[PDB]
Order: C-alpha cells, then structure tokens, then sequence
RNA sequence: AGAGUUAAAUUAUAACUAAGCUGUAAAAAGCCCUAGUUAAAAUAAAAUAACCCACGAAAGUGACUCUAAUAAUCCUGACACACGAUAGCUAGGACCCAAACUGGGAUUAGAUACCCCACUAUGCCUAGCCCUAAACCCAAAUAGUUACAUAACAAAACUA
C-alpha cells in the first residue's frame, strides 16, 4: 500500500507469451513459499496445529534429505555387475 | 538479445515503449480471483475504470462462476470492451489465488488484448486479522 | 559513542535543514548529551510513504548523531523529537561500536546423532 | 589506553561554538556505510563509481 | 540511603594516574552521568564492603 | 626402547575450518545492499541458512540488522531496492529454470 | 629381524597421508565395457568411466594414474549402528603412464 | 516489567465504474447503505527469517528501540512463602477480525450437529480475584557408570 507499485511479485513477458511468464511467477513463489502460506491462510490454524505441522515437516525433511543422500551416495553402484555366474 | 526480467523503473532513464507511450502510461487489468468468483477491470493509468467485467455479469451463476470457462468468458468479454474503448497493451495485477487465474489471463490475450507484465499483488497478512474457522471440526 | 540517533528529517533547503539540526543539536545538550559528530547520508526517496503530523512524504533526508547519553534522559530525547514537525522519524539506538566484533573462528560441522534409538531388531 | 584514546576524541566534538562549522560542514560532506560482499569473501566499495 | 555524586568517577577509572589534569569534558564522561546503572552498584558495593568488610 | 612407536600427539593434518561469508566481519543496519543481497528480489523475504550458509552468530545478526532495518525505514519491506538489484549474488537459489 | 612398527613408519600408505589430492599411479585388472576396476593398490579397486580420448589403450594390466579423493567411500546415516561402507574407492582418471 | 514506535493486511468514511456481491460437493438464506480501483485514522495480531533450538523455575516467550534485569562460592527438602496456559467473575475503557449462545438457510425419518450467513459474552488494556489442564516429555532432584543385563512396547540398562 505504502510501497512503490509494480516493483514487487513482478515479472514481464518475452517475445509476446504470457503463460511461461505465469509459470515463471508461480516458480517464484513456489521458491518463497507464498503459494502454501495462502493455502494455510485461507482458515485459522490453532497454534497447536501450528507446532504439530512444523514438526511432521522437519521430521519429513529431515528423512527424506537423508533418503536422497543415500541414493546419491549408492547412485555409483547402478552399473552392471561384472562378477555374474562366478 | 538481454533481456531483463524487472520493470522499467520510473526514475531510471530505461528507454522501452509499447505504442509510443511509457510504462506507467499503460492502463492497468486488475484481476479479483477468488474461489468462487473473478471480477476483472480494466483502469487507466490515472486510475480512471475504463470497463468492467465479471463471471456473474457474464450470465453464468452459482456453481458455475467459480469455474474456468467464467472466467476465460470473462476475459475475453473484458478485452472486447477494452479494445471498445481502444487499448492495445496492458499491464495485469492479479489479486488472490484462485481457479480462475489462468483462465482470465488467456482469456485477456484472446480476446484482442496485448499483456507485457504481469504482477502478483496478493492480499499477506504478516498475522494481521484473525481468519475464520477451519471446516470439519 | 554511546548511543546512535537515526534521525530521518523533512526534505527542505539548506538554511532551514540547518537551523533545524542546530536546534536538535542544542535539544540534545540542553538533556546534557555528549554529541560526537554529525553524519549526513544525504536526501534520498523513502522506502515507503510515512505519515506524521498530518503530512504523507515521499523525500527526505538522512542523518545520524552519536552522542554520550545518561540513561534517564532518552525518553525526554524522543518526547522532544516526537514533538518536533521538522523531523519525520526519529530513533535511538545504542551504537554498534560500543560491542565488539565476537569471533567467527569457522563453521563447526555437527556429526549425525548417535543412540537415539534401542538395538531391538525390527 | 582508553583515557588516552578519550583523550585526543574530545578534541573533535561538538561544542557551542563548533556546533555552527559541524553542521556546516557536514551538510557539504555526506558519506555512505554501503558496501557489498562477493562469493569468495571480498568486500566490494561503490566508491569506485 | 547513600548518595553517590553525580562527578563519583566510576570503579574502572580511579587507580589510573593523570586524571585531575585532563579537561571537564573526559572527566564528565567518565563520571557516573553516563553510567549504567550496573556501575553505581559496583560504586556501592565497594563502598558497602569498604565500611563494613574487616579484609576486603 | 622402541623408537618407532606412535607418539601421543594431536592430528597434525587438520584442514582449519570452514568459514562464512562475512566471517571475521562486522554486520550493520546502515548499510542497505549488505542486507539487501539476502533478501529475495521479487518478494522481500530472508533467505534461511540453507540458501545464506553462514554461521548461526552471523546468521542471526543478518536477519536482527535487517529487521531494524525495515522497522527504521532504511530499507524497503516489500521489495529489494531496484537501485541495488545488480549486486554479485552470494545466495544458492536459482529462479529461472 | 625387523619390527612391525618400524615397517609402519617406512610404509608407503604411512608416507601418503592425507588421502585427498594424491597423485597414484595404478593398475587395471578388470574391463567393464564402460566400467575400467582399477586396483591402485592400497586396500580397494575403485571404478571409473573409459575417457572418449584413447579409449583403445586402457586393457587389462594397463598402468594409468589416478588423483585420490576418498580411500574408503563410506558413511553414516540416521538410525544405523555401524556405518555403510560401498566396497570402493573414489578416484577420476587423469591419463596413463606418460612415459 | 514499564515507556515509546508501525511494515504487510483489514476497516470506518469519501471519489469514479458496474448490476450484482457473499456462500459451497451442490443449493438456499443474507447483502443489493452491494462489489472493484484509488486515498486512509483507531483496534487486534506480529509473514519470511525458523531446515534456527535460545531465554525463564514452571506456565510461557520469536515486529522494532530504550530503560531496569535473569538468586545461591550452586546438595535433598514441606501442609510455610511466591508464581501459575486458556476458560470464568466485579468495575472502567477499546472493539478491525474471529466467535460460545441465539436467530435464519441447507441436510436428515428427526438434526436444538458436521456445511453456509449475521450477531452477543469473550479473545485486547488498566486494577483486583479465580488457582484449574492430556500443567505429559505421562520418565522427581542432586552426584555418577556402560560393569551385570534384553517380560513386551516405548525414549537402552543402571548405582549412591
Ligand atoms: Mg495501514
Ligand atoms: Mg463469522
Ligand atoms: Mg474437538
Ligand atoms: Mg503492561
Ligand atoms: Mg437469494
Ligand atoms: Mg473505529
Ligand atoms: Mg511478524
Ligand atoms: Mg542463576
Ligand atoms: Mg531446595
Ligand atoms: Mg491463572
Ligand atoms: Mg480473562
Ligand atoms: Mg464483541
Ligand atoms: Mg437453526
Ligand atoms: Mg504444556
Ligand atoms: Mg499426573
Ligand atoms: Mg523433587
Ligand atoms: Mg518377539
Ligand atoms: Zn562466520
């Protein structure tokens, strides 16, 4: 309201499309995390639910960035085996 | 061919045109989605409405304005009374997140309106006012 | 220093814009402030328009006074510059040079926990 | 060491007198606390501008 | 109630030599003036142990 | 009388540690691009750890400075400054893919 | 007779120390048609990728030289009592025997 | 614990445009002193930072600044003393928004429920009470050990 208009949450065209813009805001958001905090706004979340939210996420966080270390870390042993029929 | 993704700053000496007029010149397609409706005006660059549209004025009712097609209907109708008035080029705001959003804004290009920005101007509250209750209790 | 006053003014002319630091600087030594220097950042365009006494701006001016303060005398500062029109925010701040700069000695990696669990098998 | 460095800091400050030349020339030497940080860990001044 | 005076110079800075030659200006910032409150329970602690205390 | 045992001594190979950006440096709420740099440009909001990668003292005194420095009106909330928006970009996130 | 402690002083592993940024020459004792298992000799094989650039001359027996890493890739991760070591070794292909 | 301040929203109220706005799986009721855009006090609450784990004895505390400040040369200990989330009570003030109760509209064989609309006590401040919680991390405090050892599950077993 106060602010200067149109400098914020913007991003303009190239080359006369306007759908790779919008998914180009949307990817913005989507990084900042705004898309979520308007679906969580929509209604009232009790503090409770609050702490048991961001608890679940971190829990879920934490596995699945540990999950995906094991897999980049046993990526190297996809190949094919060389010892087959030994 | 560098392109830059950030507006033309008014205070910068920035020198882009869209039909011989600056950007601030450039009227304005402000976009209300919400989960049941999508009401779209287009304003002037003074902020004088130049024409008015929204999925109830185009006939549909209840159920059938929060969907998409309402508000593609919406769009073109909208930029049929644009072009009336004759703009070629305009800078679009959509305020809330809804259903509707992708519809407006090709509903906007198809109905023989030209689009060059596109700003998310969303209602956050940093904790202001309380919202109502959740569902399913 | 002691304390840092963030004092952004109206946008006006040089002899007005002086008289009115030289009355905030007597301001302050009539509270018995111990003014170091006075530092000036310029006329600048506001992050975002702000409202007092009864006017909406969108220029003004940047300055900073640091002084040696008595604790009790900081709230007759800012009474005395809420008061005044000429200025459109006023702030005080103790210094950053009064702490000193505790060490970054580097990032300590924190090794993955261990015994969280029991060794019953699933 | 400190009674020593408050010692030669008391010379500059704003008295009755100096009040008028300080602001004066302050209003003539304005001086920013802008700088940037790079990747590596080098600090950047605008001063070169 | 004990009044320390405003012109005390606080704990830190008594046993330094050369104080009573320097300017009323470093003497004035020195002082209890522009002391925390933490100095003037310093001031009177030491002044309470060195009225009551026997080896202090 | 065996010289060649092992002495008890510290791991002489120790690499020192890694260090943050403004490791061994002083934060401030005066100077706009410093905390600017940290703030995403299209919406406002503080980058955390995993994109800043600092240590948590200079961590904190980032988003304090810069907090003080959106309450004192030195910088703006709901956008990066455009006047610094070309600065070298410290931060890991990736926008346009 | 010799003592097993002065044998560790004079080891050549002893004299590597660091394991990260160590020049190693090796030895290839198995060829997977993409897959060269390399055996440098120190306690595992390590497995690169045959280079596009003379990609004929790496054969079984053949001495190419090798920047070390990680001599034991092997980690830990949450709820595991003992660690995960791969069976490997971590280390990229520079070129072969420049003599 | 005091004192001072407000960025994002939101609103009283004005100016242009439109005949619709809100509401859901779907509808009705309600509002058309309505809806959109531009300007904006007062009150309430403090996005991101926070993938952080600090402060306090516990309850609890994460918008900013300043002031005062976080006992014990540190063992256990009451029916004594001092605090004690929300809800509730007397008096004064404030009231954007949410909302028990209530009244309408849906649903149902019935619905004094789950769904929708409006509003009251209340949620806020000052002053005094009330002394209750799944006040739970269901794991008492202070010193220690990894010896013996798996009822089951869960957060491994244990000495003074
Ligand atoms: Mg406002
Ligand atoms: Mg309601
Ligand atoms: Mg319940
Ligand atoms: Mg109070
Ligand atoms: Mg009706
Ligand atoms: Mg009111
Ligand atoms: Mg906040
Ligand atoms: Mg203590
Ligand atoms: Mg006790
Ligand atoms: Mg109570
Ligand atoms: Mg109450
Ligand atoms: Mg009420
Ligand atoms: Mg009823
Ligand atoms: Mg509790
Ligand atoms: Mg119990
Ligand atoms: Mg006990
Ligand atoms: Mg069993
Ligand atoms: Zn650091």
């Amino acid at each position: 309201a106060n602010h200067l208009k149109f400098i914020a949450r913007t991003v303009m065209v190239q080359e006369g499309n306007v759908e790779g813009a919008y998914r180009t805001l949307n990817r913005i958001l989507t990084m900042d995390g705004l898309i979520e905090d308007i679906k969580r706004r929509r209604y009232y979340e009790k503090p409770c639910r609050r702490r048991q939210r961001e608890s679940y996420e971190t829990c879920r966080r934490i596995y699945n960035m540990e999950m995906a270390r094991k897999i980049n870390f046993l990526m190297r042993k996809n190949r094919a085996d060389p010892w087959q029929g030994c | 061919s560098s392109f830059s993704i950030y507006p033309p700053i008014p205070g910068q000496e920035n020198s882009l045109r869209w039909a011989g007029k600056k950007f601030e010149e450039i009227p304005i397609a402000h976009i209300k989605a919400s989960y049941n409706n999508t009401q779209i005006q287009v304003v002037s660059a003074a902020h004088q409405p130049l024409a008015h549209a929204s999925c109830g004025t185009e006939g549909f009712r209840n159920a059938k304005k929060g969907t998409g097609i309402a508000a593609q209907t919406a769009g073109i109708a909208a930029a049929a009374k644009a072009t009336g008035k004759g703009v070629t080029h305009v800078r679009v705001v959509v305020k809330g997140l809804g259903p509707g959003r992708l519809s407006a804004i090709k509903g906007l290009t198809m109905g023989g309106l030209e689009v060059i920005s596109i700003t998310d101007n969303t209602p956050i509250p940093h904790n202001g006012c309380r919202p109502r209750k959740a569902r399913r209790l | 220093p002691r304390y840092e006053l963030a004092l952004i003014l109206k946008a006006m002319q040089r002899p007005e814009t002086a008289a009115a630091l030289k009355r905030t600087l007597e301001a302050l030594m009539d509270r018995g402030a111990v003014v170091r220097n006075l530092e000036n950042l310029g006329e600048r365009m506001l992050p975002y328009k702000i409202s007092a006494h009864n006017q909406r701006h969108s220029r003004g001016g940047y300055f900073l006074v640091d002084f040696y303060a008595p604790a009790t005398t900081v709230e007759s500062m800012m009474e005395h510059l809420s008061r005044d029109i000429d200025v459109i925010r006023p702030n005080i701040v103790k210094h950053p040079l009064t702490q000193e700069v505790k060490e970054c000695e580097g990032i300590v990696p924190v090794p993955l926990e261990e015994k969280l669990y029991s060794t019953k098998k699933r | 060491q400190e009674v020593l460095q408050l010692q030669e800091e008391a010379k500059t400050f704003i008295t009755r007198e100096n009040l008028e030349a300080r602001v004066e020339e302050a209003l003539d030497s304005p001086k920013s606390y802008n700088w940037a940080i790079t990747r590596e860990g080098l600090v950047v001044r605008p001063q070169q501008k | 109630q004990d009044d320390p005076p405003p012109s005390m110079l606080l704990l830190d800075y008594q046993n330094v030599p050369g104080i009573h030659k320097v300017d009323d200006v470093v003497k004035r910032l020195l002082s209890l003036e522009m002391a925390n409150q933490k100095e003037k329970l310093k001031i009177k602690k030491m002044q309470l142990m060195n009225k009551v205390l026997e080896n202090p | 009388s065996n010289e060649d045992l092992p002495v008890p001594m510290e791991n002489p190979y120790k690499e020192p540690l890694k260090k943050c950006i403004l490791c061994e440096k002083h934060v401030d709420y005066k100077n706009v691009q410093l905390l600017s740099q940290f703030i995403s440009p299209f919406t406002g909001c503080i980058y955390g750890r995993h994109i800043t990668g600092l240590c948590g003292k200079k961590q904190k005194e980032i988003t304090k400075a810069i907090k003080r420095a959106q309450i004192l009106g030195f910088m703006p909330v709901t956008y990066k400054d455009p006047a610094y928006l070309k600065d070298p970009k410290v931060c890991n996130i990736k926008y346009r893919e | 007779v010799e003592s097993f402690a002065s044998m560790l002083r004079h080891s050549p592993l002893t004299q590597m120390g660091p394991a990260k940024n160590k020049l190693v020459i090796g030895q290839i004792f198995h060829i997977v048609e993409d897959d060269l298992y390399i055996d440098f000799g120190g306690k595992f094989h390590c497995v690169c990728k045959r280079p596009e650039v003379d990609g004929e001359k790496y054969q079984k027996g053949t001495r190419v030289r090798l920047r070390l890493l990680d001599l034991e890739l092997t980690s830990r991760f949450l709820g595991a009592t003992t660690d995960t070591t791969i069976l490997e070794a971590d280390a990229v292909l520079l070129g072969l025997q420049e003599s």
